[PDB]
């Protein structure tokens, strides 16, 4: 899981 | 302030083409020259400005088989079938002329593009 | 030998919730406490462990009609069906007890385990 | 496009  | 899984994508297709594998909820044929391939019309839809097109047209959204124009070649055809379920193109020098010629009519437009680049090398 | 297009999984994801904002092909209504949520049965599938099993039985893999438990929220389900369709998980703390809960239902591995993370962090 |  990323910060987009 | 939305997270985002980076795989996500990849693994939402290669589900569709695990189903794709075992004709689960496949909704169309597509003939080419006689040859028969079984697809779900949403994903040809996503990966083809040809199917995106018909499957959004009123009377041709309801049919179960489609026919390719006879100078579409099934090989060309299947390579880009493979490509639309799995993001991987089976591009070879046998075989680009059929790959681009299909893509064009198709309207894959990333396809075009690696095929023209691929050709251009090779002159 | 293949070659392979970075983007096109995510190109694919992108039409297809294109085709979802649109009604476009979407082939099941999912009811949750008397809300009702279109979709497409192969992206549901594709993301959950509970569609899955429930498109792939011989007799609801014909239902246009699915109700979940009533335990379910709507907001959660609608997140996680945004997160379907787009790789986008609006996690909040608000929601992050009624999006793991659902994701546990639905399983969606990948969800279920950004949750847990997420609470054991605010413990 | 890449060589996967
Ligand atoms: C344009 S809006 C839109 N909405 C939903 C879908 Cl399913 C869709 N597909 C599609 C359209 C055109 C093209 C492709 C896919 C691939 C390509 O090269 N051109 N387009
Ligand atoms: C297991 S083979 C397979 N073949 C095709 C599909 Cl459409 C599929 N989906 C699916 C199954 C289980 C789970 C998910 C999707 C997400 C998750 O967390 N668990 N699985
Ligand atoms: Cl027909
Ligand atoms: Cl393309
Ligand atoms: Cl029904
Ligand atoms: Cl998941």
């Amino acid at each position: 899981w990323v910060i987009p | 302030s939305c997270i985002q899984f980076t795989r996500h994508a990849s693994d939402v297709l290669l589900n569709l083409n695990r189903l794709r594998s075992r004709d689960i909820l496949t909704d169309v044929v597509i003939v080419v020259s006689r040859e028969q391939f079984r697809a779900h019309k949403t994903v040809l839809m996503a990966c083809s400005g040809l199917f995106y097109s018909i499957f959004t047209d009123q009377l041709k959204c309801n049919l179960s088989v489609i026919n390719l124009d006879p100078e579409i070649n099934p090989e060309g055809f299947c390579i880009l079938l493979d490509f639309m379920y799995t993001s991987r193109l089976n591009l070879r020098e046998g075989n680009i002329m059929a790959v681009m010629a299909t893509a064009m009519y198709l309207q894959m437009e990333h396809v075009v593009d690696t095929c023209r680049k691929f050709i251009k090398a090779s002159e």
